[PDB]
């Protein structure tokens, strides 16, 4: 018996408003706080991309 | 069967079984469903420690000893190596960070009364 | 003060000349207002006293217990309003005049200017709690609970008697301010050791003590409702606020002689909390509750600092008032049940819905839960005995947290889980209870806001 | 304000920069501190000058209660009772007014830190300096004297204090 | 308003194991000799819309061909428009 | 929820549907008063499997000593509607 | 309208009522509100003294 | 709030055009997201400063005398 | 700051897909909602891959 | 639930027993429904060898070995339905059931609104007294001398004669009241 | 073979793997009987008071009264004085008061040994 | 990593530790001896109160970012400039405490060598 139904606003908004959050947050609360710890500019490059490599 | 004749004081109260009251038969009628009890039958020395909200004895998929192997195992496993870890640490081919005036002596702690003795930094 | 004790006296001749059907409205109406007279009390100054006579004098220690001891009758009256329906007029006067004789005794036992008065008002206390125990009880063993009760204050208050006329032939004035302004280091003898023991013994067994809590149980478990609720509320106080008044001529010998005392309130603390875990009865884990707080409140006495002191008069009051609530919530649900055993009666917070909410904030001021004085109390007495010694936390911190597990227990077994069957006399609960509840956490909630008037003369 | 005197509670210049926009794109602060001005601080404004001209109309005054100085425990007989009683006050009093002394130096020196931000560490040593040495002598004072305390274990204290000062003294000259 | 509209069940002789992996179910049991008395039952979470799955790695990328348009329109944009 | 409250009628629908696809009895003979070992001769593991079956189409259990006396659809049908709490 | 009087009911009423707690009572005590002195750089002005901040030594700038 | 869907029993439930749209938009809306960003920002993830080789660091400006004047 | 955005969203998908399928939590019994349910499966794909770290 | 149980268990019960559990826990196990079926064929085939033999001593020697093999791969963490007594929602709308002799403290007041349905509750309930003072007697009646044997209890045999004990099984509250 | 389960305390041995059930004689079927008979009797009796309209109280139970009896009120009279019993209270009653007072009474002489030589550093400590 | 699983599986005094660096004066490799520059006075680093671990050798361009982002507010990326030469500069940074690390590591490296052609010479 499929009973599948998401078509209710209230979901749907609920849902995108946390999307366009989690898509574009990082980068404006990123960008837009003053330094406050100091910078990792040089890396190696193996240990640059220990994460995504792990990943 | 009575609980021994000890100096405690069970007197004349059988002694039912250790088994625990979560695992009583799920499915049966029973007079009060939650605690799994019937009316009149005879009533654990223990019921409130066994009612399932609390120890219940339920039979494990994997053996009590070898849970018990398995868990000390690994918790102490894992405090040796941190251990040997922390004895051999991990950094970077790089020297201790410098900082200008007199490794910041004002601006950590003050005293400036005392004219600490000046360390310069080596340009390389 | 005689503007309290006069009209205390009053309500006799007013309640033995009421109608037959006139006796609870005039006991309760004239109860509530001599609560108002007794507020005046509480404006106490940073200076001595509010020294009235020769006879009487109050402080900022006596005025938070006398307004408590003023506004407990009332709800005493309404708790005792129910069982007592099918009692006769002469009886229930009676009853009403041993609950008026008890509140006089202990007004004037609480300011007793002199020590000797109030020693005497101090076991006159004794008879009338004595008297409702054994006479308005239900159960069999009423009568083994009176005699426990009798005599394990009797024994202990003996010797403080003596000790007391010793010190008036030697010192020559038993009056508190001489004594306080008198007073001289006692040295270490064996003599002074044992004036110290009789002195401290009388208030240690009433407190109680752990070791000697044997009579709490029972007397709390047989007494009658209010006398339940006049035990637990302001004649374990009694105790406390003795060995605060008298602590002030035993120095500097109990800086060594409170050990076994406080080893013993420090570990009996732990062991009435585990206790309280494995109860089949309501009214007894109650009871065990009020002895693990009592002796944390020793524990604060005993080791005599500010917070120490202030603590200690914070968390008396805030007992009294949660333990007053429990005994009220458990005989509520002891009427309908006619049982008295915690698991035979289950979910009624499908059933009593408001009764379920008046159980959950009163397990949560049990519990010790900010900003409510009961936690203020509980965190002065944790730092003044982290000061003593920083090992102490460790008791501390497994006391809370066994309270807070015996508490939630009391809470989910008698409320949550699934309605027992076979019961259907479970009626609505009347606008009598739901009232008690209410003018018993009302003033918890509202001294949250003004801390300093339940803080002590060390404020 | 002067509700409070400066002198016991003070206050650096509080220096502000001025604002410097580097672009035209209009920033959004500016715009919310006028219109939350407007239609808030307006209206309060109005309401306290109505509360204000209603309480002038109605003056009256109340005065700060002045003590006489009594003699101290120190010249006090031994049974005197009355004496005892006066000189005991006395040493609340100068008890109390300690307390609040201890208090107002750590309100000053939790405002600096607040004040001074990530330089606190040394922008407010002079406070932290003040409160060591009121604390010290407060503890001198004060401390361990329990919670019967009284004007005689005060004095008591102190007595055992200069004796302890006396003899190392001594023994420092004579050595 | 609830979910009242007399629904219909559909005819029972439409399930078959045919164009299922359940074939392979069947062969495999036939080959040491016995069949499911029970493979039609489910044949229905293979027949219809269910029948056509998407690989992990094409689940991820679920929108890449459009997004891929628009980044390159933009991108092709700026470039004309900075190039002034 | 949203759950549509199913009738007697879809019931016995439903418990033929999971009946017909079950190729060890042929469609034709069966009947809603049909017997289960005799009428259509099936085992008891068979039986334990249509009831299996039964339980899993339907998404909730049904406890063995229940179970293992259930031997026509037409009785089937009327456990699942006690179970359900259905009118008509 | 429904969200029109939510508005003036629910915020605008607490911020009269909070505004004028704290401009009139609290601030009326000493080291009540206490705020983070502002940042100053090289190169700004002062509102209330006027003077500029001295700029920079004009430290060597490649890349 | 929505619009009336009806149970299917083993078919595929009905899809409206709506969620269909906004599932696709969102999805592309993140993917030019990233792409957006990674031609804008390529240091962020490979680096924008090489790192050094110490072997290659001669002993000139590591001040190391020859093994013979100290 | 960022846990709370992508984890509160993996939580409503999965409140979503619970109530769905008549309050059933075991992932053994969910198999193909990639195309029954669009929607909800973006929002879990991105929290998802805002969780892994993709860049 | 519903039915008594019997004083103990005849093999060919613990033997369905096994068999399902074991089909449970290899379904679980087997997360595919092809998969499942494939392995569930297996299992029956595996299962019913065995389903001609005679003596019961070497009957009862199997199904030992067969439930420790059990034990051994019983899948720790298996699927239990929703409403099972191990399910996500096992007890979960127990809070909501009321009793129906709650009923009867109702207020006047609220007595006022739903007339018909309390009318048709003084109907039942006075259907249930007459009920009940039949009930007694035929049970008594009906149960043989020393005491009930096992908890079943007897229809209604006469014509107006209405099960015994009744009251409590019709009117349980709901599955889902609220 | 398998690997065996070995039964403890809190994990008691499966039903299933139980072998009392698969010896069976006629004794055993027999006790089995009579108990489902008892059972069968606390039953009916309880059913029998349950839905009875004229009750309009709680069914007393004289299994929870008995427990309750033997758990509180039960205990002194049947205790006698025996040397585990003697010796279980007096180390849980005496050993835990005297390891506390050693304890704390250590802690405090260091304490005051401290403060006497003055090492300490009691600065800020103005409450006590 | 490459230096870690020297030190821990090869000679640990072979090279050095970072905690007890430098073990060499400044002025055994060259006598010029160059000292670092500081623009930044202990005054207006206060004033811009940056932070005890960011008061290095590149504070000026911090603050000038900070000025930066301080005077172009709304538009939050507008200035990347100074973010980039504050990268830059600390890069240069992280270089010259590689230049230690490697300047100790191959003065410990000669002063070991010179110590063993000593024994040797004295042995010969
Ligand atoms: C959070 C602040 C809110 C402020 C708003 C003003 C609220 C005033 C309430 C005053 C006290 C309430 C009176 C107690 C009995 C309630 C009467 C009743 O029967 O309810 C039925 C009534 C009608 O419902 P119904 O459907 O007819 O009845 C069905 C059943 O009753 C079913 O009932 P239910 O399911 O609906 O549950 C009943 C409900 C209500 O029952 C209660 O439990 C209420 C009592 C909670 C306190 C628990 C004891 C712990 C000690 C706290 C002491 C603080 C007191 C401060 C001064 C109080 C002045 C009286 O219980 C709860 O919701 C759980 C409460 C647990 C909260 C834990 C957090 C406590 C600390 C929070 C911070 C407090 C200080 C803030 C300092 C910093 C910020 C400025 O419902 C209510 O009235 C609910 C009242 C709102 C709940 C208040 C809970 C927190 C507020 C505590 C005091 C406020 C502090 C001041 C801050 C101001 C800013
Ligand atoms: C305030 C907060 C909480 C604190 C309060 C709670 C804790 C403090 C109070 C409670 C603890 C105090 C108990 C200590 C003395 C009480 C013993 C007593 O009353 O005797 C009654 C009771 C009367 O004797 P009975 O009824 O004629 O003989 C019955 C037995 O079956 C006959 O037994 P048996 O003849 O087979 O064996 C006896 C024999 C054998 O003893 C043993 O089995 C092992 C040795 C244990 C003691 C020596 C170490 O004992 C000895 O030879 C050792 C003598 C020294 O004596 C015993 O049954 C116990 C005998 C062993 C004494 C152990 C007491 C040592 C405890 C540490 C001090
Ligand atoms: C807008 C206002 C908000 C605040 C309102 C506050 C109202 C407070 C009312 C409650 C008062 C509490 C009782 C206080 C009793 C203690 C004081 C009392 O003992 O004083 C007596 C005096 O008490 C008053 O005369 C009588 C007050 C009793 C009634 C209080 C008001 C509420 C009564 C309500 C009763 C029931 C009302 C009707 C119900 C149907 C004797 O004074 P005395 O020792 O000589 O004074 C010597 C100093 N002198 C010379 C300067 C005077
Ligand atoms: C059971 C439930 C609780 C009830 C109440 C419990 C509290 C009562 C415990 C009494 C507190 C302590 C009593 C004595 C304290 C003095 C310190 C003494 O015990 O230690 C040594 C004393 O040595 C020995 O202890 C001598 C006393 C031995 C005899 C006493 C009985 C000991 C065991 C009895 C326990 C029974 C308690 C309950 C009775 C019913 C130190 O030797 P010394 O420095 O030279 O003398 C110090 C005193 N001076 C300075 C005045 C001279
Ligand atoms: C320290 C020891 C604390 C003493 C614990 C007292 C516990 C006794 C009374 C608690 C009430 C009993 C109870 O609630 O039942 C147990 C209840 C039921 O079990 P479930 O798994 O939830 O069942 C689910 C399946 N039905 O479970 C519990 O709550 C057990 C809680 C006991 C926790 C004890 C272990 C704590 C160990 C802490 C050591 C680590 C210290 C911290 C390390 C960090 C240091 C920097
Ligand atoms: C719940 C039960 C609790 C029972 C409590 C009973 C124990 C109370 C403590 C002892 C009580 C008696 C003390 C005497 C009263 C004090 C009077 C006093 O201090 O005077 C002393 C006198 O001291 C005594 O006489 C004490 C004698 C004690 C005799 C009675 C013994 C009772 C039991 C003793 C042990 C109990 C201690 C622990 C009890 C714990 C609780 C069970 C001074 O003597 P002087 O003549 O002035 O000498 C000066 C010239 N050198
Ligand atoms: C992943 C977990 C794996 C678990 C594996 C479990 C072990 C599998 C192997 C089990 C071995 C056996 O069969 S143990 C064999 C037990 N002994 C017998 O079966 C003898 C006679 N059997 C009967 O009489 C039954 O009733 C019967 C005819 C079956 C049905 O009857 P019905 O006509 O009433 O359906």
């Amino acid at each position: 018996l499929v009973l599948i139904n998401e078509n209710n606003p209230l979901l749907i908004n609920s849902i995108k408003r946390l999307l366009i959050g989690s898509i574009f947050a990082g980068f404006i609360i990123s960008n837009n706080i003053p330094p406050m710890t100091v910078p990792n500019t040089t890396m190696p490059l193996y240990m640059k991309m220990t994460a995504l490599i792990v990943t | 069967e009575p609980y021994p004749d000890d100096g405690m004081g069970y007197g004349d109260y059988p002694k039912l079984p250790d088994r625990s009251q979560q695992e009583r038969d799920p499915w049966y009628d029973w007079d009060h469903p939650d605690l799994r009890l019937n009316w009149g039958e005879p009533i654990h020395w223990d019921l409130d420690m066994y009612i399932r909200n609390r120890v219940d004895t339920s039979p494990t998929p994997v053996s009590w000893n070898t849970m018990c192997k398995h868990l000390f195992g690994f918790v102490a496993f894992m405090l040796f190596m941190f251990w040997v870890g922390e004895i051999y640490p991990s950094y970077q081919p790089v020297g201790p960070k410098q900082y200008p005036y007199n490794d910041l002596y004002l601006e950590r702690g003050g005293d400036p009364t005392k004219e600490p003795e000046p360390v310069v930094h080596y340009e390389i | 003060m005689l503007k309290i004790i006069i009209p205390t006296t009053m309500l006799l001749p007013m309640t033995w000349m009421s109608k037959h059907n006139m006796i609870w409205i005039n006991a309760t109406v004239h109860s509530l207002l001599i609560s108002l007279i007794s507020l005046s009390l509480l404006n106490q100054l940073g200076e001595n006293s509010l020294n009235f006579s020769l006879t009487f004098f109050s402080d900022s220690l006596s005025a938070p217990l006398l307004v408590l001891t003023t506004w407990l009758l009332p709800l005493m009256l309404m708790a005792s309003q129910s069982h007592l329906s099918k009692e006769t007029t002469t009886r229930k006067k009676l009853y009403i005049t041993m609950l008026i004789l008890l509140q006089l005794f202990l007004i004037m036992t609480f300011t007793a200017t002199e020590l000797i008065l109030f020693y005497i008002l101090f076991e006159a206390t004794l008879v009338p709690t004595l008297i409702i125990i054994t006479r308005w009880g239900n159960q069999t063993e009423r009568l083994n609970a009176g005699l426990y009760f009798l005599f394990y204050t009797l024994a202990g208050s003996l010797p403080l008697l003596v000790a007391l006329v010793y010190i008036q032939n030697t010192t020559g004035s038993l009056n508190f301010l001489i004594i306080h302004y008198w007073s001289h280091p006692l040295s270490n003898s064996w003599s002074n050791i044992f004036m110290w023991l009789a002195c401290i013994m009388a208030f240690m067994v009433k407190m109680p003590l752990y070791g000697l809590h044997l009579w709490l149980p029972k007397a709390h478990v047989e007494a009658p409702i209010a006398g339940s609720m006049v035990l637990a509320a302001v004649l374990l106080k009694l105790g406390g606020y003795g060995m605060m008044r008298i602590t002030t001529i035993l120095n500097p010998l109990t800086n060594y002689m409170a050990y076994p005392f406080l080893m013993l309130s420090m570990w009996g603390m732990i062991m009435t909390s585990s206790i309280c875990l494995r109860q089949t009865d309501l009214k007894s884990l109650i009871a065990y509750s009020s002895v693990s707080h009592m002796a944390l409140v020793i524990v604060a006495i005993m080791i005599q600092t500010p917070w120490s002191f202030m603590g200690a008069t914070a968390l008396m009051i805030a007992h009294g008032l949660t333990s007053s609530m429990l005994f009220c919530l458990a005989n509520t649900n002891y009427e309908r049940v006619h049982s008295r055993t915690m698991i035979l009666a289950r979910g009624l917070q499908t059933l009593l819905p408001l009764m379920a909410t008046w159980w959950l904030v009163a397990s949560l001021t049990n519990l010790a839960l900010p900003p409510s004085i009961n936690l203020i109390g509980e965190l002065f007495i944790i730092t003044a005995s982290f000061s003593w010694s920083n090992i102490t936390i460790i008791l501390m911190g497994m006391n809370m947290m066994i309270t807070a597990l015996y508490s939630l227990y009391m809470l989910i077994t008698t409320q949550r889980g699934k309605y027992t069957h076979h019961i259907n006399n479970i009626k609505p609960s009347f606008t009598r209870e739901n009232a008690l509840m209410a003018l018993h956490i009302l003033p918890l909630l509202l001294l949250t806001l003004n801390p300093k008037m339940i803080l002590g003369p060390l404020y | 304000p002067d509700s409070w005197d400066k002198d016991v509670y003070p206050e650096p210049p509080r220096r502000t920069p001025a604002p410097a926009p580097q672009t035209s794109l209009p920033n959004p602060v500016t715009y919310l501190t006028k219109i939350f001005d407007l239609l808030v601080d307006r209206p309060v404004t109005l309401a306290r000058e109505f509360i204000e001209q209603q309480h002038a109309k109605n003056r009256y005054y109340y005065y700060h209660r002045e003590f006489r100085r009594v003699p101290d425990i120190t010249e006090c007989e031994e049974k005197d009772i009355l004496c005892m009683f006066e000189a005991e006050m006395q040493w609340r009093r100068d008890y109390k007014v300690d307390q609040e002394i201890v208090n107002i130096i750590q309100e000053r020196l939790k405002a600096c830190q607040q004040r001074e931000g990530e330089s606190y560490r040394q922008n407010c040593a002079k406070e932290l300096e003040q409160f060591t040495q009121v604390s010290k002598a407060f503890q001198d004072r004060y401390s361990d004297l329990g919670a019967h305390y009284s004007a005689r274990k005060c004095l008591a204290k102190q007595k055992q204090r200069m004796l302890a000062e006396r003899k190392a003294a001594k023994e420092a000259a004579a050595a | 308003e609830h979910g009242h509209s007399k629904m219909e069940l559909p005819d029972y002789k439409q399930w078959k194991i045919e164009g299922t992996p359940l074939e392979t179910v069947q062969e495999k049991l036939a080959a040491r000799g016995l069949r499911d008395p029970w493979g039609r039952n489910e044949a229905w979470r293979y027949s219809g819309g269910f029948a056509n799955n998407v690989s992990f790695v094409g689940a991820l990328l679920k929108g890449f061909k459009w997004g891929f348009a628009a980044f390159v329109v933009a991108v092709g944009a700026e470039y004309y428009l900075e190039s002034q | 929820s949203d759950a549509p409250p199913l009738t007697l009628e879809a019931i016995k629908d439903r418990v033929l549907y999971v009946l017909k696809l079950y190729d060890k009895i042929d469609p034709e003979k069966l009947s809603v008063n049909s017997h289960f070992m005799k009428d259509l001769g099936l085992d008891s593991l068979d039986q334990v499997e249509i009831i299996m079956a039964m339980e899993d189409e339907f998404g909730f259990e049904i406890p063995d000593i229940d179970a293992e006396k259930l031997m026509c659809p037409q009785e089937i049908v009327d456990y699942i509607a006690d179970k359900k709490d259905v009118y008509e | 309208y429904r969200h029109s009087i939510f508005a003036v009911t629910h915020v605008l009423i607490p911020v009269w009522i909070i505004h004028y707690y704290l401009k009139y009572h609290v601030t009326a005590k000493p080291y009540t509100v206490v705020e983070r002195k502002p940042r100053i750089f090289p190169g700004d002005t002062i509102l209330e003294t006027g003077e500029v901040i001295p700029l920079m030594k004009e430290f060597p700038d490649q890349h | 709030g929505g619009v009336h869907i009806e149970p299917r029993y083993r078919q595929f439930p009905q899809l409206t055009r709506s969620q269909l749209i906004q599932a696709e938009f969102f999805s592309a809306t993140m993917w030019f997201w990233i792409l957006w960003r990674f031609w804008h920002d390529s240091d962020a993830v490979l680096g924008h400063f090489p790192y050094p080789d110490p072997s290659q660091w001669t002993d000139e400006e590591l001040g190391i005398l020859p093994d013979d004047e100290d | 700051c960022m846990h709370a955005f992508f984890k509160a969203m993996l939580f409503m998908c999965s409140g979503s897909i619970i109530h769905s399928l008549n309050d059933e939590q075991d992932i053994r019994k969910m198999g193909g909602l990639y195309k029954a349910m669009p929607f909800t499966t973006t929002a879990l794909i991105i929290g998802s891959l805002a969780l892994t770290g993709m860049p | 639930a519903f039915s008594a149980p019997a004083a103990y268990l005849t093999h060919q019960q613990k033997v369905l027993r096994l068999y399902k559990r074991a089909l449970r826990h290899l379904e679980s196990w087997c997360v595919h429904r092809d998969k499942y079926r494939y392995f569930a064929c297996l299992m029956r085939a595996r299962f019913d060898e065995h389903k001609n033999e005679k003596d019961m001593v070497k009957a009862t020697q199997l199904l030992r070995q067969a439930e420790e093999e059990f034990w051994y791969g019983q899948h720790p963490q298996p699927y239990i339905f929703p409403e099972s007594p191990g399910g996500t929602s096992y007890e979960r709308y127990e809070c909501y059931k009321v009793p129906e002799w709650c009923l009867d403290d109702w207020h006047p007041s609220e007595k006022a609104m739903y007339p018909d349905y309390f009318a048709k509750r003084e109907q039942w309930k006075r259907l249930r007294r007459e009920s009940w003072e039949r009930e007694v007697k035929q049970l008594q009646e009906e149960t043989p001398p020393g005491g009930p044997r096992t908890e079943a209890l007897p229809p209604a045999r006469k014509e107006g004669d209405l099960p015994p004990l009744w009251w409590h099984i019709v009117t349980r509250p709901r599955e889902r009241p609220m | 073979s398998f690997p065996k389960y070995k039964p403890s305390r809190l994990a008691t041995l499966p039903a299933t793997l139980d072998p009392a059930e698969y010896d069976i004689s006629p004794e055993t079927r027999k006790a089995q009987a009579e108990r489902l008979a008892i059972r069968s009797r606390l039953k009916r009796e309880y059913l029998l008071q349950y839905n009875d309209p004229n009750r309009l109280g709680v069914i007393e139970d004289p299994a929870l009264i008995r427990w309750t009896y033997a758990r509180s009120a039960n205990i002194y009279p049947n205790f006698r004085p025996t040397p585990k019993t003697s010796l279980l209270g007096a180390l849980f009653g005496i050993g835990p008061l005297f390891f506390w007072y050693y304890v704390f009474k250590t802690d405090r002489d260091k304490k005051e040994k401290l403060i006497q030589e003055g090492k300490l550093d009691q600065t800020f400590n103005i409450s006590y | 990593g490459a230096h870690l699983a020297r030190r821990y599986l090869g000679d640990a005094s072979k090279e050095p530790d970072p905690l007890r660096m430098p073990t060499f004066p400044p002025d055994y490799g060259f006598p010029e001896r160059k000292e670092r520059e500081m623009v930044a006075t202990q005054q207006e680093m206060n004033d811009a109160q940056l932070m005890l671990q960011q008061r290095d050798y590149c504070a000026h361009y911090l603050i000038q970012l900070l000025k930066c982002k301080r005077d172009s507010f709304p538009n939050f990326l507008a200035c990347k400039h100074e973010q980039h030469d504050w990268d830059y500069c600390e890069h240069l940074d992280y270089v010259k405490r590689m230049k230690e690390f490697e300047r100790e590591r191959r003065l410990l490296q000669r002063k070991k060598r010179r110590e063993q052609r000593e024994a040797e010479m004295a042995r010969g």
